[PDB]
DNA sequence: CTAGTTGATCTCATATTTCATTCCTACTCAGGAGAAGGAGCAGAGCG
DNA sequence: CGCTCTGCTCCTTCTCCTTCCTCTCGATGGCTATGAGATCAACTAG
RNA sequence: AUCGAGAGGA
């Protein structure tokens, strides 16, 4: 149902942690990095710059109780934390 | 020295403050009884310190015996307990050289250093007296 | 015997293979355990039909590691045996106490124990065909069998075969 | 292999007999466990879990090491009570027709028809009990509610009902008209409850039959569940249930022996008693009677019940909180010059906890080094694990100098430096008392800690002791450096304060130093900026 | 009213130590003790006897008596508590683990 | 049944003829795949040319199952084997009763009922004749 | 076994809270649908004081002489001065307010004017005046339109639901209703001229900043409520406590029942 | 050292959900079964050097997954299996939408 | 391929029958609150 | 107005009940036998 | 090793 999904636009905590360690543990795999390298050789900082420039391809499904659920992708989400 | 641990000198244990001994008394015994049970310990084919005595006997039922004393010399180290006469218990927070201690005119220089803030809070004002 | 069916395999891809070339590379994937596959719900999975169009319906990322998962559905093309069929299939290759037919995609063991009593084993015979009746079965003779039920194995798929009957006889 | 899934729902239910015999392996029919090495083929024998060493568990191969035990078999020569449904098997023989089948109410009462639309399941026949309970009479015939004059001809055996009373571990049936209820007559009339009668019982027609509440044959558990034993020289010592198995097993062989030959009737009635009470205290050694199972050595037998019941049972001492690895604990100590989310951690510690690298083309060559330098330097590795999984010990190899690793592989990094780590203080009464810090190696043999996190701690100098764990995953390492990281816990939800300050001697500094009679000769002054780590190099 | 009253009592105990804590603990607390209609205690009595699932109830005081009515009844435990997921050595479906992360095959292979 | 689409569909009997038919689309289809990336002699080698090339010749047993259906094949131009959909499968005869008449040679009624254990008790003949005949020459056009 | 009760009450993605069967417990957590850890507190102005004080803290009249903006004030003197639709406004935000200070005598009986809420308001007003050093010897260039529609505009921005449903919308309002109030209380018209002499720069960034950190406080789903509740209960019982096992436990017997009549 | 049941509800609320896994299962008691489609039970026939499953009492082949759940866990099934209760576990929830 | 001989391994009755088969409970000592089931009672409707 | 009924209250029984870590000591873990006859299998060679 | 008890510390 992506039409007038009710659930908040901005980035949850919870989700920023999850999608990052994700994101590290899939760089720590010699996943293919999406963004310039700067010498960050640590998995979990090439995460962080990945999520800063919106370049994470991934899409979080939030599950509501009733047991449907809503696509949100990680570049419109708004990141405020 | 913040809470309850305490700054102590350096130097104060390197002449001998604190200082301590430990024994270990260890045991094992000769065998069971003789229905076909048996065993030795003369060097079968294949904690830190010194043997302090080996002592070699036996039982009232003829087993033989070893009992195996270990001493070890125990120094002060950072987080071992010290307590005064009057609960004030602490850890070694931190141990410094007589040099950097502070030092009265006399040039006597602490053996130990403890918080002020353990003084109200407690209200041993009997342990200031002792003193 | 042969039908069309939509299935769905779960597939698990690991980190490294996330490059934009994976959209195609899992349809490959897809192709090295569909193609000629065994199973005893639906027999043997022979092709897939509708190669294109190959469903994804998004990949599920597992908590554990890194690695994605993909229910991945499709049309697929099988071949099912049943009880009491009549088949006309060839012979791969003799015994001493029956046949080995090839039944499609399918072997069928055509035991001595259910052809005619006067079809006898003929030693001299090369191949070691039996031809003591008019039911002449040999290697490069086409022939029919009944299908007995099918004792499926976990890695192949085996029935049994009849001549023992009025009809379906050699070739 | 097979394919990987993970639980969604647990369907809970009864063993019916019938597939107890099926799932078994192996039936039990001799209460020995050995002769001098050999296992008696009836009971323990390899077609449960084999004894290490033994690559059999029934063909599973894989010794005790990945295989599970499969489970046994014994056939009852009379059925018994289970021990936790006895109050239930009450209430429900107080609700069934005795001897007919049905339910001593229907339809026709308005007060059960009622009870029959309540939709909880548990709530359901409990409001039944308390109709049926009462009623002593089954009649054949009963007065319809629209239609006083005409009777419905339900209750077969149209007779009356004996009043069933608990007693130890069987029912007097007190007719009012007075004897013990027969074990096999309840499966009986068990068995001839309709299945719909089990709807309106709160039971399920495939999962939970009231016969099913009888037992006729008893699973074994396999060897893992009662371990093997060698606590002394090549003494058996075996587990509890064993002995209590072979206990069973006994009374078992006995009952069947006395009924087969002889039949001493009295002496049979007993050895039924011994067997229902044998196997009512091998699953539950509590019961409210005086029976209490004793070992032969002096002490109670300590049923499955016990196992589970209350703390250091299965559940709470095993599954909700049990002993990990990867940890440390020691004494604690404050340190000035230690910025709130570090923590000091002795070189001996870090030396022992790793943390399982994984080579990239990122660090192949500074995780190479620290395999150089191998686990006794600070900065180096302890295993190494190749594709494979060929776990390599660099302690007991020369081969530090020449091993060669590739992308992929596994490396036991000992913990560095801003490596993050979890703390924990017993009791960990609150959210503030866990907490995540960045790690800085220290030369001594004593955790250090800044002043200022030791309130939400509770923690003190005093001979405290803090607990550390550590994670092996880059996903649990991003929680803990982005949920459980120290600062983020500045601001307690608890009471909307900052739950951290500046206290103790540092509190009591800045008053004397903040005094407006306070003044800093310009020599002290430089001294005093240097020491800000975030100066700009202006005065 | 009783929950107003509930909660005006329980404030006062925690006021009264002169430990101040906030509207929402003590306002969550009040409200799950009476969501059934009434006073629903926190014993083996109260919470304990409830809907929740089978396997959770069983660690809180009271477990082979539990099973025995979970077994008894056939009941089906949905695994969405948390002592399930953590009985069974699953993740959780709180926090971190409250929601499923996907692939997104669209962005990812627009991104080239 | 019901598809993994939404789509309730009837078990798909398809026959041995339309089977070869269905396969070979499905051979060309992928042979265009990669490209982005009727007598039985002429069928099995043109059959086993598409399956040459779009594996690598490793799964054998499909090779061998091919050829021999197309050994036996009894309907292989596409065009005439329409006919016997229609003809089978309007008849309302059960899917897999059409998949065993368009697979298997077969002249009479009775030797339908007697290889067909199905149709022996509720077919009627007058049908099984009138196609049988129908189809027996239709093989013979093979 | 505090915890165990409340162990699985976790905040959905529908904002709502709930346990693990499902049961709805509160429609909104805390009421409010805030985290704990941004709240503070924070005095409602409108509560306290006389009548009189209340009135000549925030009337403001362009056409009588009590309550005169003065026009030194503003960069717009007497061009606001007799403009009776700028006059339609005031009259509607202090009937707004009067509204308000009745109200909230309601909702706090006691009159205590000092809850916890979030946003600290006024330090973001302090933080505004020295963000750029506003002069505040000068006339302000703000007017009273602007400040009108602006403040009824960040009250539209403030959704703590998302739902275009009339339940949801009906929700939405009472969810910061008090918070509002707040607002309306010290973002007045006279307060922002004379006590707040702000700039159109300021007044535009202030207005953006609590917006900001409004959305910022809102309560992330998935919190795990249940738990987090119970131990910030449960740790002061460590330092009477009797009576509180009296609470847990319904113990219908009790030690001391007690009546206190009016 | 033993991670205490107040050591676990201080996860649940910082919402570690991984990291309390990682605890409970890598930490220790990690463990493989086999379980039947057909009934929840622990009572595959796994030869695993040859890939052939079973399920004796079920005849099925065919239906088999596998889980990792802790060792403890395992037990905790046996021993209800000892005491005649059947925890079924099943990998599909009954009710999708 | 297979009969033979002998190592190995399963199953049983021979020897020891010996010398009585321990006791009697004691003791108080914690304990409290809630749930279950019997028992009595008395007014309300019925005959 | 006596009979009978039934809820209702009352008054016993009758259970079923409480963080984390380090040491020490100590009792106990304990099975039942004899080989020998007779059967199976292991080795061996034609 | 095992259970069992005791001492002590956080
Ligand atoms: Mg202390
Ligand atoms: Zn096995
Ligand atoms: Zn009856
Ligand atoms: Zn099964």
């Amino acid at each position: 149902p992506k039409d007038q999904r009710a659930t908040t636009p901005y980035m949850t905590k919870y989700e920023r942690a999850r999608i990052l360690g994700t994101r590290a543990l899939q760089i720590s795999m010699n996943a293919p990095v999406f963004v310039d390298l700067e010498g960050e050789t640590d998995p979990l900082r090439i995460a962080m710059k990945e999520l800063a420039e919106k370049k994470i391809p991934l899409v979080i499904r939030r599950y509501l109780p009733d047991g449907s659920f809503e696509d949100w992708s990680v570049e419109e989400l708004i990141v405020d934390l | 020295n913040q809470e309850d641990s305490m700054i102590m000198n350096q130097s104060s244990i390197d002449r001998g403050l604190f200082r301590s001994l430990f024994f270990r008394s260890y045991m094992d015994q000769e065998k069971k009884y003789g229905m076909s049970i048996t065993e030795t310990f003369e060097k079968p084919q294949r904690e830190n310190g010194i043997v302090d005595q080996v002592l070699v006997t036996t039982n009232q039922d003829g087993l033989k015996f070893v009992k195996v004393r270990v001493r070890t010399t125990k120094i002060p180290q950072i987080g071992d307990k010290f307590a005064s006469r009057h609960g004030q218990k602490g850890t070694i927070g931190i141990t410094y050289r007589r040099e950097d201690m502070p030092f009265t005119a006399e040039g006597i220089v602490p053996d130990l250093i403890i918080n002020p803030h353990a003084i109200p809070s407690r209200m041993t004002v009997a342990h200031l007296i002792e003193c | 015997m042969f039908f069309i069916k939509d299935l769905s395999l779960n597939i698990t891809l690991h980190p490294s293979f996330f490059g934009p070339r994976m959209k195609q590379y899992l349809k490959t994937k897809l192709l090295e355990e569909v193609e000629g596959s065994c199973t005893g719900k639906f027999g043997y999975i022979l092709c897939v039909l509708d190669y294109d169009n190959i469903d994804i319906q998004r990949g599920r990322i597992l908590p554990t590691d890194g690695s994605a998962e993909f229910n991945v559905k499709y049309r697929a093309v099988v071949f099912k045996p049943f009880k009491g069929e009549v088949v006309d299939g060839t012979v791969v290759s003799c015994s001493q106490h029956g046949f080995e037919v090839q039944v499609g995609p399918m072997k069928v063991f055509v035991t001595k124990h259910l052809m005619p009593q006067d079809l006898t084993f003929n030693a001299g015979s090369n191949p070691p065909s039996y031809q003591s009746s008019e039911d002449v079965i040999t290697i490069k003779s086409r022939i029919r069998v009944k299908i007995e039920g099918c004792i499926s194995q976990v890695s192949s798929i085996h029935a049994i075969g009849s001549i023992k009957e009025d009809y379906l006889g050699a070739i | 292999s097979a394919p990987l899934r993970t639980v969604k729902e647990v369907q809970f239910g009864l063993f019916s007999p019938e597939e107890v015999r099926a799932i078994s392996v192996a039936k039990i029919r001799f209460p020995e466990t050995m002769q001098t090495r050999a296992k008696i083929g009836g009971l323990n024998d390899p077609r449960l879990g084999s004894i290490d060493r033994n690559l059999k568990c029934q063909t599973c191969q894989e010794g005790m090491n990945e295989c599970p035990g499969h489970f046994g078999h014994i056939d009852l020569a009379k059925p018994v009570f289970h021990v936790g449904f006895i109050a239930k098997i009450k209430k429900v023989c107080e609700c069934v027709c005795m001897h007919c089948g049905k339910l001593l109410l229907d339809e026709h009462n308005e007060l059960m028809r009622q009870a029959l639309a309540i939709k909880d399941s548990k709530k359901r026949f409990a409001a039944i009990w308390t109709l049926c309970k009462t009623k002593m009479v089954c009649e054949t015939d009963v007065p319809s509610e629209d239609d006083p004059t005409q009777l419905v001809s339900r209750g077969g055996c149209g007779n009356t009902q004996p009043t069933i009373r608990k007693d130890g571990l069987k029912l007097v049936g007190s007719w009012k008209k007075l004897r013990v209820l027969s074990t096999e007559e309840i499966l009986n009339i068990f068995k001839h409850i309709s299945v719909k009668d089990f709807t309106s019982l709160g039971f399920n027609e495939v999962f939970s039959r009231p016969e099913w509440m009888i037992l006729t044959c008893l699973p074994v558990p396999p060897p893992p569940v009662r371990p093997s034993i060698s606590f002394n020289e090549s003494q058996r010592g075996e587990d509890d249930l064993t002995f209590k198995l072979a206990d069973i097993l006994k009374a078992n062989i006995s009952l069947e022996t006395l009924e087969h030959n002889g039949a001493p009737h009295h002496a049979i009635e007993e050895a039924e008693s011994l067997l229902q009470f044998h196997v009512a205290t091998y699953m539950d050694n509590d019961i409210a009677g005086q029976p209490q199972a004793l070992q032969k050595s002096g002490r109670p037998v300590k049923s499955i019940r016990a196992r589970l019941k209350g703390k250091e049972g299965r559940i709470r001492g095993n599954l909700m909180g049990k002993r990990v690895d990867f940890s440390a604990r020691t004494v604690i100590s404050g340190d000035p010059n230690l910025e709130l989310d570090q923590v000091g951690v002795p070189k001996s510690i870090a030396k022992t906890l790793t943390y399982p690298e994984v080579v990239t083309p990122y660090n192949i060559d500074r995780l190479t080094q620290l395999v150089r330098n191998g686990p006794n330097e600070h900065p180096g590795a302890k295993y190494v694990i190749r594709d494979s999984g060929d776990r390599i010990d660099l302690r007991y190899s020369k081969r530090a100098g020449d091993i060669q690793l590739q992308y992929g592989w596994k490396v036991e990094r000992h913990i560095m430096d801003n490596d993050p780590v979890l703390f924990n203080r017993q009791p960990s009464l609150h959210k503030m008392s866990m907490m995540a810090h960045r790690v800085k190696v220290i030369p001594y043999s004593t955790f250090r800690l800044n002043l200022s996190v030791t309130s939400p701690y509770n923690a003190d100098f005093d001979g405290d002791e803090m607990n550390l764990h550590v994670p092996q995953s880059e996903e649990t390492r991003a929680e803990l450096s982005q949920l459980c990281a120290v600062p983020l816990q500045i601001v307690s939800p608890q009471s909307n304060k900052p739950c951290m300050g500046i206290v103790q001697d540092t509190l009591c500094g800045i008053r004397k130093l903040t005094l407006r009679d306070t003044f800093i000769e310009l020599d002290q002054v430089l001294n005093m900026l240097y020491w800000v780590p975030d100066w700009d190099g202006v005065i | 009213a009783g929950r107003a009253a509930l909660y005006k009592e329980v404030y006062n105990v925690i006021a009264s130590d002169g430990s101040y804590v906030n509207y929402r603990h003590m306002a969550l607390l009040v409200d799950v003790m009476t969501t059934q209609g009434g006073l629903t205690s926190v014993t083996r009595h109260g919470f304990n006897r409830s809907n929740t699932g089978a396997l959770m109830r069983c660690s809180f005081e009271e477990t082979v008596e539990i099973l025995f009515e979970a077994g008894a009844s056939a009941e089906l435990d949905d695994c969405r508590g948390v002592s399930e997921n953590v009985i069974l050595g699953q993740m959780a479906p709180i926090g971190t683990g409250a929601f499923d992360v996907m692939i997104d095959e669209e962005s990812l292979v627009k991104y080239m | 049944q019901i598809n993994h689409q939404g789509e309730e569909e009837e078990l798909i009997a398809l026959n041995l003829s339309e089977a070869r038919l269905v396969i070979k689309e499905a051979l060309v289809e992928r042979r265009r795949a990669f490209k982005r990336s009727e007598t039985r002699e002429k069928e099995l080698e043109s059959i086993d040319v598409l399956l040459e090339q779009t594996t690598g010749g490793n799964n054998k047993d499909l090779k061998n199952t091919m050829q021999y259906l197309t050994n036996f094949s009894r309907f292989r131009d596409q065009e005439t084997v329409g006919a016997v959909i229609q003809l089978l499968k309007s008849t309302g005869l059960h899917p897999f009763e059409v998949a065993q008449l368009g697979s298997l040679a077969c002249d009479t009624a009775d030797e339908a009922k007697t290889l067909i254990p199905s149709l022996n008790n509720k077919i009627s003949d007058d049908e099984l004749e009138r196609i049988l005949k129908e189809l027996s020459n239709l093989e013979t056009l093979y | 076994r505090l915890v165990k009760a409340l162990e699985d009450i976790m905040v959905h993605y529908d904002n709502t809270t709930r346990n693990s069967l499902g049961n709805v417990i509160q429609f909104i957590y805390g009421e409010d649908g805030m985290d704990a850890a941004h709240i503070e507190k924070q005095s409602l102005d409108t509560i306290g004081g006389s009548d009189a004080a209340f009135e000549k803290r925030y009337r403001v009249d362009l056409l009588n002489t009590d309550h005169t903006l003065d026009p030194s004030l503003l960069e717009s003197g007497s061009e606001i001065l007799g403009d009776l639709k700028l006059q339609v406004l005031l009259d509607e935000e202090y009937k707004q307010l009067v509204k308000d200070r009745k109200f909230l005598r309601e909702v706090f009986v006691d009159g205590e004017a000092n809850w916890p809420l979030p946003v600290n308001i006024r330090r973001i007003i302090q933080n505004a005046q020295q963000t750029f050093h506003i002069d505040h010897t000068k006339p302000s260039d703000l007017t009273i339109k602007d400040i009108v529609l602006g403040v009824k505009d960040l009250q539209e921005n403030l959704l703590v639901l998302r739902g275009k449903n009339e339940i949801i919308q009906n929700a939405q309002r009472d969810a910061v209703t008090l918070f509002c109030c707040l607002l309306r209380s010290r973002l007045a018209t006279r307060r922002v001229l004379q006590e707040y002499r702000l700039t159109k720069q300021a007044f535009d960034w202030v207005l953006s900043n609590i917006e900001a950190q409004f959305l910022r406080s809102v309560v992330h789903p998935g919190e795990m409520v249940g738990v987090l509740a119970a131990q910030s209960i449960g740790e002061p019982a460590t330092q009477g406590v009797p009576r509180l096992k009296e609470i847990l436990n319904v113990a219908k017997n009790m030690k001391t029942p007690s009546l206190t009549v009016y | 050292l033993r991670f205490g049941e107040m050591e676990r509800d201080c996860m649940i609320a910082h919402g570690a959900a991984s990291f309390l896994k990682e605890r409970l299962m890598e930490a220790s008691d990690a463990f493989r079964v086999h379980i039947c489609g057909i009934c929840g039970l622990m009572t595959v026939i796994a030869k695993l050097n040859h890939n052939q499953f079973e399920c004796k009492g079920c005849d099925n082949k065919i239906d088999i997954y596998q889980i990792h759940i802790p060792y403890a866990a395992k037990l905790l099934f046996q021993e209800l299996m000892a005491m005649n209760i059947t925890p079924r576990l099943y990998t599909d929830r009954s009710r999708d939408f």
